[PDB]
């Protein structure tokens, strides 16, 4: 845990230490060649990250402690931690945000024009002139809709404009296309002709 | 020697501007060029842009080299380097159109050194020289009367040039872009005076 | 039939004394609430938690 | 108008390629997004990016790479990790079962089904590009599912396209540290098929690193972590030169031109330098004059062969930067004065030299310290042959009781089929010697 | 994707699995109720390996539960996890198998054990890639080891494409429960050898011994000694369903575990194991695994380990480690026992990595070589086959179902040749 | 001024027939009512009512009630001509004879005064679309009595069917051999081009390029749906070089008899992947001929090549096409006939391709068509006979038919055609 925090952002521009930098100025290390217990070398078999690195993981008190890992502290997968981006030599894709906004957008229009309350032209009141069908003889003729309540189309917008440039964040992050996993349900429920890549959506938000 | 802390230090930062090329032919008057600028050794490189269809061999017009200003017989320093300047490279001449986004963020990031880009010191620049009128209202009403003869509350920066120029005063285009640039509401170019205007007064 | 952790009391071993019908009690991680108590239970009651 | 492209396959292949992309990916700019920054709006610049990748109409990139491998676990995770959005979607051909070390599974059992999406992939692949120098295929040779589907690709590379130059960089079972228990024999079967078809081999084994790790880096716990990354640096220098400006360029069909004496004889071995803890790098200045002479040293051969135990055919070493050409003369020159290497006899001069002006960036968190010169050595001696002499014997006791054949039987492999590899080699221990004479 | 299925036959299946589904619950994060509740993305990626999904989102693991009577599942199913199983997979006998082999192997399962091969049929088809079986069952059991190894026989007629493994529990010299075990405990194993693939040999008694010599505990009960098996079982598959630099599935230890068609038994012990209150002295390093990996009280096989040249191992490590001290140190644990590793098989010590470490513990492992040292159980048991059948006694058990003295015979003869042909190694040199 | 007429029969050409109206409508600028939005080329499918909204050039039929009046309830209830969606009540149930012998008979009127009342508005009537499965008992034979009097009814008229054959194996009903046994029979001698649409060989598109494990006959509607759009996009808008309908009938069937040809379509990559390839014309082209995305199932591979004629839509530049041509004629894998020794006919055009809404496909700015008639398409053929071959030998489910007018002898004279028409294919295929 050495690197991310040294070579700290105040380090490069118009600073001391370079990317690799002797980064001893900052803190205490013991230049390689050296006997003696520093305490933190032996006991916890820290792998790699060469002798100079491991030193100021050991006095600066980062550590972590303790036979039993508290959870989160054991489930990491190595190759994660190892290839993690780049990250502070001077300083996620913004994909899928437009696709929620590209997502509802088109819900919510299709929701916009169910011709609430008899807006209607005089005409589809009755069904098609060739219809067959039952067409109850006891029954209002006519037809009736009852559509959206008011709000609830202006509920939608102000989700709408909420996402752009709001609180509301990415909603998962989602792997690629062939990934084996079980993706929460995607059979236990049908969810057949739903586009794999959409499914990822449909199977996290649940 | 060869500078060893200029090297492993200032390495990273690399600024990409466009540019355009005077010459005594109209040949070459058209087509762009980008130039890339490596401060980690003072190094200058010539990049070249060639549109689809236009039939020009594109690819690399100059490979990077050092070379001097012949006047003022000193190496370049990253002081030379402005929006709007012209910088002279061999036989040729070329004039510097717009700054990299990246470049910018690195513009401002260092005033002391770039004085231009501190924002601070560009209006007073232009503060200061009110001096020679007698009501400092008398300043900003005639300012209001000059830039935007139609008072219309928007301006275009051809003209700005033009009509800051027209009352005499001497500003280098290197601080004429930073003012316009911070206050455009929409990023589309547009001054708003107000905004201009509510700084200089209110 | 086997000790069973109370979540309901800093997951303490349980006593005779928590069984409340009308208010739940959970025993790893199941929801139980009881309805009636044996005749012969309520003398229990009646006879040594009074204080 | 020039490009190289990348196969991988096993295990060790789809780890070692894990590593090659960071090293060359932030060389370029390329942030595991793909969109270089946020910020650089300007780009259309230092064409150079298309020599391992190609142009999508405006947006990302994407590296002309096909990764696969008969088992779910490494491949699958690979798609929810941090380089996510690189690779192709669709280009990325996983399997259904492992190959469980069993070799014969890997060539007629498991990856016949396989080898056609790639050979289906590589077409396109080919066809995208314009001016395809040559295929690289990285196959750990200790790898059953990596041998298996790794010795037949090589099979129908040869003849599907032909004469195009391929490259391919194993890594043998260390001399005396091992990882699984038939290593001996998944050897030189993978031997015995890439011999006729492999123009180029170099060595890589394991343990090498674990002292060039130790001696070097310090690392006192040293992961696979850092063993993979050294490697890439090799990677890198061979094909830097076909990137950049340079004084005097060195292709990669330049390459087996000058360090395969004969087309029968296709293996040679490499080492790096420098490797230095970044803590400590600097005090000394790997110097330029002696950063060369570093090259020779046995201790940092990163094969576990003994140059000095035979004579040297030639050498293709590799510098990068701005080292001035002159010391280029000098440094090498002070080799042939040395005693304690001697060349074979009938090779006057065997020293292929290149120059590159571009340094090696610095990984973040790694081990090596951000250095302004170094230099890289590609060597085939014949002290290749101590290697091999090892191998040949283990596989002598194995047969001898004929212990794990039961298995190989139930694939359908013929009997008679390691019938052949030891008359391969008879001819390999045999070659050398004669090549090995002077007039 | 390389899915294994679960069935157990008798009680003693019935037990091991109790500790075990229990486990496998744990490290995946899954309560009693079955629903999600954990933290990272690790812990559900590949939840598939024991579980398969049906509507409404609870995640429940694939086992076939049979046994022939009805006393023992009346009292496993309501302990902890115990809702989990599938109702309609329970079926079982009503008569019992009444500790006699005979009875279990030709009358009831007979007539009967249609259903499990239904019901292990069944669960095998659905999934999209079958990977193996693990079954447990005892080898002093009437309706265990009968029942047990002929739904072993079919499954291979049907099935010859994949791997089967099975725990077998043999009576150890000291702690016998059944007089006629030496039967059981001697039909048994023909049939085994036979079609088994892998085989992993698990004594009660050594058991004991690590307890007391490890736990150093007052009162061991059941309950921890399936604490200590049950963990075992996650040394398998715990690489074979997360990440790894070098995942060793199954089939990777079998190609590097059985030198020969004709040797599939093994014996293992697992680390680390300390008294509570050592915990904290201790300090768990890899150079604290090679002393115990190989040492003597870790090796739950009732046999010496150090009596034999050993053949072939393999390693399959837990927790971050870098692989330098897994590996340097092997090449360490074969040289300083020359004398006690065979001489023609060279690298005979095999390691493998896996990320996520066992609960409770920053490192864990789990030790399996092919040794010659089981060599004392075979010769052991089989001294006590021939004293009691000479005798003939109980024979009318036996000869009262239908059975004959000649596959009784059949049974003594094959034993004494295949450990006639397991000791012949022993002695071979290059 | 180009005018076709649409006839749809069979419910599965009225649920791919109502899809494909949805790919043209959005394509067009009409709402859904049907009402210009205040907004000539798009008279091509529509007649202009004088003022308001547009009647789309269409009419539907069937034997069934339910399929039918789906549409006549639901979105695009106000979309066609009001009384033009004829419908009957007696489904044949799959029974072939029952949908040419006994009850369509009367039917069929209704039909032909409707077509005879929508060409009227035409003026340069072009030919005829057809849509109607293979495994129909009325689908099979409604489309071909229709056949038989519009052959003698509009004379010349070049028209089109998109046949919808039956899988290999594949299958969903159980009498599927006989109809199209005869179904060949009844159209083998009546259309000019029709082309090869198999479902089971759509399906495999699916899985491969757009990543659906589960897509119904709805996906199978719009990857079908863009063929259509696909061959008529030349004639209703502009174009650098136009290919018309009348300008295929003299270009795809160099003998009256051989006339069965299978089509491809691409590029088909969905919208969360495509992003990472330029899409370029030699990377796509590719795929047309690959033998993974032939919309029919036979082996492109296992023929000879006659002669291919493919249409292209976007903003591709010819020379894409001139030189992609040369290097698929050098290849070793694909070979042409012996006397066809050019066979390429090269269709561009402007146009993107319309995007549906709201679907599944993504954004591209290429896609292409192609038309194969390769030797190879006898594997269909012979492997229907050979069922037909086993079950007619047991006079099974034979009196269903010959009760309702079928004379015996009907079955059998069939079956001299398709060898016949097997026999053709070898001769043709023979070099000389
Ligand atoms: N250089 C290097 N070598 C490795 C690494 N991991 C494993 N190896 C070597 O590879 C050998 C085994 O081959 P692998 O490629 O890992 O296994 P595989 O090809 O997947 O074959 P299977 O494991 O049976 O599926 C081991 O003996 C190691 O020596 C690594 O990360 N770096
Ligand atoms: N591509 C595609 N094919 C379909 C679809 N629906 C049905 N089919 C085909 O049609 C066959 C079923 O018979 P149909 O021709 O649809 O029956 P019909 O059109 O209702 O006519 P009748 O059978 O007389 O009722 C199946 O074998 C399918 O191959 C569809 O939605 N898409
Ligand atoms: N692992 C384990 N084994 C047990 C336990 N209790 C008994 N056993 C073994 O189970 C054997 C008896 O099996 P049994 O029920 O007769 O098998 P069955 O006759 O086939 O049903 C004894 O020899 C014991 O060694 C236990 O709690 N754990
Ligand atoms: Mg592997
Ligand atoms: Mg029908």
């Amino acid at each position: 845990n050495t690197t991310q925090m040294i070579p700290t952002y105040q380090d490069v521009k118009t600073g001391t230490t370079w990317l690799g930098g002797p980064t001893h100025v900052l803190q205490e290390q013991h230049i390689p060649g050296y006997k003696g217990h520093v305490k933190g070398v032996q006991a916890e078999s820290l792998h790699g990250k060469t002798f100079a690195r491991i030193t100021a993981e050991c006095l600066n008190n980062r550590y972590k402690s303790g036979f039993i890992v508290d959870d989160e502290e054991r489930f990491k997968t190595n190759y994660q931690l190892e290839y993690i981006r780049p990250n502070l030599r001077n300083n996620n894709n913004r994909q899928r945000d437009d696709e929620v906004e590209r997502l509802e957008l088109i819900k919510a229009q299709l929701n916009s024009q169910p011709k609430t309350i008899e807006d209607v032209p005089p005409i589809d009141r009755v069904p098609v002139i060739g219809y067959q069908g039952f067409r109850p003889v006891y029954r209002h003729p006519l037809k009736q809709v009852k559509g959206p309540t008011e709000d609830e189309i202006d509920f939608q917008a102000r989700t709408i404009l909420e996402l752009t440039k709001g609180q509301k964040e990415a909603p998962k992050e989602i792997p690629i296309v062939g990934y084996t996993g079980f993706q929460k349900g995607i059979k236990a429920e049908n969810m057949f002709g739903k586009t794999f890549k959409d499914l990822s959506n449909a199977s996290n938000r649940i | 020697r060869k500078d060893i802390n200029k090297m492993y230090t200032q390495d990273q930062y690399i600024l990409r501007f466009e540019g355009k090329l005077i010459s005594q032919n109209k040949e070459d008057n058209h087509r762009k060029f980008i130039i890339s600028f490596f401060c980690g050794d003072d190094t200058i490189m010539v990049y070249e842009t060639a549109d689809k269809n236009s039939g020009i061999w594109g690819g690399k017009f100059l490979e990077r080299m050092n070379h001097n200003n012949p006047i003022n017989n000193k190496p370049y320093t990253e002081l030379d380097f402005q929006i709007g300047e012209i910088i002279q490279l061999g036989v040729y001449r070329f004039q510097l159109l717009r700054a990299d986004e990246y470049t910018h963020k690195y513009m401002k990031s260092k005033p002391e050194v770039f004085k231009e880009a501190d924002i601070e010191y560009t209006l007073n620049h232009l503060r200061k020289f009110a001096t020679k009128y007698k009501s400092y209202d008398e300043f900003m009403v005639l300012l209001i009367k000059n830039i935007d003869p139609n008072r219309r509350g928007v301006i275009d920066f051809n003209d700005f040039v033009v009509g800051l120029r027209r009352l005499g005063y001497n500003l280098t285009y290197q601080e004429i872009y930073t003012l316009m640039r911070y206050f455009d509401l929409d990023e589309n170019w547009k001054l708003d005076v107000k905004s201009l205007f509510v700084a200089l007064g209110g | 039939k086997n000790r069973y952790k109370n979540v309901q009391t800093n997951n303490e071993y349980f006593q005779p004394t928590d069984l409340v019908v009308g208010k739940d009690v959970i025993i790893n991680g199941y929801s139980f609430r009881i309805l009636e108590c044996d005749e012969y239970t309520l003398k229990w009651f009646a006879n040594n938690i009074v204080q | 108008m020039r490009e190289v492209i990348s196969i991988h396959v096993g295990q060790g292949g789809i780890q070692v390629g894990n590593a090659c992309w960071e090293l060359f990916c932030l060389e370029h700019g390329i942030q595991p997004d793909g969109q270089m920054p946020s910020d650089k709006t300007i780009g259309g610049g230092d064409d150079a990016f298309n020599t391992f990748f190609s142009e999508t109409g405006a947006g990302k990139h994407v590296p002309r790479a096909v990764f696969l491998d008969l088992e779910p676990t490494v491949i699958d995770e690979v798609r929810t990790g941090t380089y996510r959005q690189l690779f192709h979607p669709e280009q990325l051909i996983s399997g259904k079962e492992d190959a469980a070390n069993n070799f014969a599974r890997g060539h007629y059992t498991i990856g016949k089904e396989i080898v056609d999406l790639c050979l289906d992939r590589i077409r396109k692949l080919a066809d995208n590009c314009t001016g395809l120098q040559g295929f690289l295929v990285f196959n750990s040779v200790g790898g059953g599912t990596g041998s298996g589907l790794g010795s037949l690709l090589l099979e129908r590379l040869s003849v599907d396209y032909g004469k195009k130059s391929k490259l391919g960089f194993t890594i043998y079972p260390s001399p005396q540290v091992s990882t699984a228990v038939v290593e001996p024999y998944n050897s030189i079967l993978s031997t015995h098929s890439l011999l006729e078809h492999t123009d180029v081999a170099v060595m890589l084994d394991n343990e090498a690193i674990y002292d060039i790790c130790r001696r070097n880096l310090d690392i006192e716990r040293p992961t696979y972590t850092n063993l993979n990354r050294l490697i890439a640096q090799v990677i890198s220098s061979l094909t830097a030169s076909l990137r950049f400006d340079g004084a005097l360029n060195v292709d990669i069909t330049e390459f087996q031109t000058n360090l395969v004496p004969y087309p029968r004889i296709h293996f040679m071995l490499s080492s790096y330098a420098p490797i230095i803890s970044a803590e400590k790098a600097y005090h000394e200045q790997l110097s330029v004059a002696e950063i060369t002479n570093s090259a020779f040293e046995p201790a940092n051969m990163m094969a576990k062969c003994d140059p000095r135990h035979g004579k040297y055919m030639a050498c293709s070493m590799m510098y990068r930067g701005d080292v001035v050409p002159k010391d280029v003369n000098a440094s090498i020159a002070t080799i042939k004065t040395k005693r304690t290497i001697q060349f074979v006899d009938w090779c006057p001069t065997g020293f292929k030299v290149g120059i590159n002006y571009q340094p090696p960036t610095v990984v973040p968190g790694g081990d090596l310290a951000k250095v302004m010169r170094a230099v890289c050595m590609i060597s085939n001696s014949t002290a290749i042959a101590e290697v091999f002499s090892r191998l040949d014997h283990k596989f002598d006791l194995m047969y001898a009781k004929r212990a794990f054949v039961h298995w190989y039987v139930g694939e359908g492999m013929e009997e008679g089929e390691f019938s052949e590899a030891r008359e391969d080699l008879a001819a390999l221990e045999k070659d050398y010697e004669e090549v090995g004479i002077e007039t | 994707m390389r899915e294994i299925v679960h069935i157990q036959g008798g009680q003693c299946g019935n037990q091991i699995g109790a500790k075990f589904w229990e486990v496998i619950s744990d490290e995946h994060g899954i309560d009693p109720t079955g629903t999600y509740h954990g933290d990272s993305d690790l812990q559900l990626e590949r939840i598939n390996v024991y579980y398969n999904e049906a509507t409404g989102g609870r995640y429940v693991p694939r086992a076939i539960l049979m046994d022939l009577e009805p006393g023992t599942m009346d009292s496993v199913r309501a302990g902890p996890f115990g809702q989990l199983f599938r109702p309609d997979n329970f079926v079982f006998g009503q008569t019992g198998a009444g500790n006699n082999w005979a009875k279990g192997h030709y009358t009831e399962g007979a007539e009967l054990i249609d259903s499990v091969l239904d019901v292990v049929r069944k669960e095998a088809e659905g999934c999209d890639c079958l990977q193996g079986f693990q079954i447990t069952h005892s080898l002093g059991g009437g309706t265990g080891s009968g029942m047990g190894t002929l739904l072993i026989s079919k499954v291979r007629e049907e099935y010859p494409d994949r791997i089967m493994e099975t725990f077998s529990v043999v009576p150890s010299p000291k702690v016998s429960d059944t007089v006629v075990e030496p039967y059981n405990a001697t039909l048994s194993v023909h049939q085994l050898v036979e079609n088994a693939d892998e085989c992993m040999v698990i004594d009660n008694e050594a058991l004991y011994d690590i307890c007391f010599r490890t736990l150093k505990l007052t009162t061991p009960t059941y309950g921890d000694l399936n604490h200590l098996v049950s963990a075992a079982m996650s040394g398998v598959t715990c690489c074979l369903r997360f990440p790894g630099q070098l995942n060793s599935d199954l089939r990777k230890l079998a190609v590097n575990l059985i030198p020969f068609p004709r040797l599939h038994f093994f014996m293992i012990g697992f680390a680390p194991l300390t008294s509570r209150g050592s915990q904290q002295y201790r300090a768990l390093t890899v150079p604290e695994l090679t002393q115990q990996m190989f040492d003597a009280k870790n090796m739950m096989c009732a046999a010496d380990p150090r009596h034999g040249r050993y053949l072939t191992a393999s390693a399959l490590f837990r927790g971050r480690m870098s692989t330098k001290e897994v590996d340097e140190q092997m090449l360490n644990v074969q040289n300083k026992n020359s004398s006690y590793f065979v001489e023609w098989i060279p690298n005979n010590i095999k390691s493998s990595i896996c990320d996520i470490p066992p609960k409770g513990l920053k490192m864990a492992v789990t030790f399996v070589g092919n040794s010659t040292a089981i060599q004392e159980m075979f010769k052991r048991v089989a001294e006590q086959f021939t004293a009691m059948f000479r005798r003939k006694a109980f024979l009318h058990w036996y000869t009262g179902e239908g059975m004959d003295e000649m596959e009784f015979t059949e049974a003594e003869s094959n034993m004494n040749d295949l450990v006639s042909e397991y000791q012949q190694y022993q002695d071979a040199t290059a």
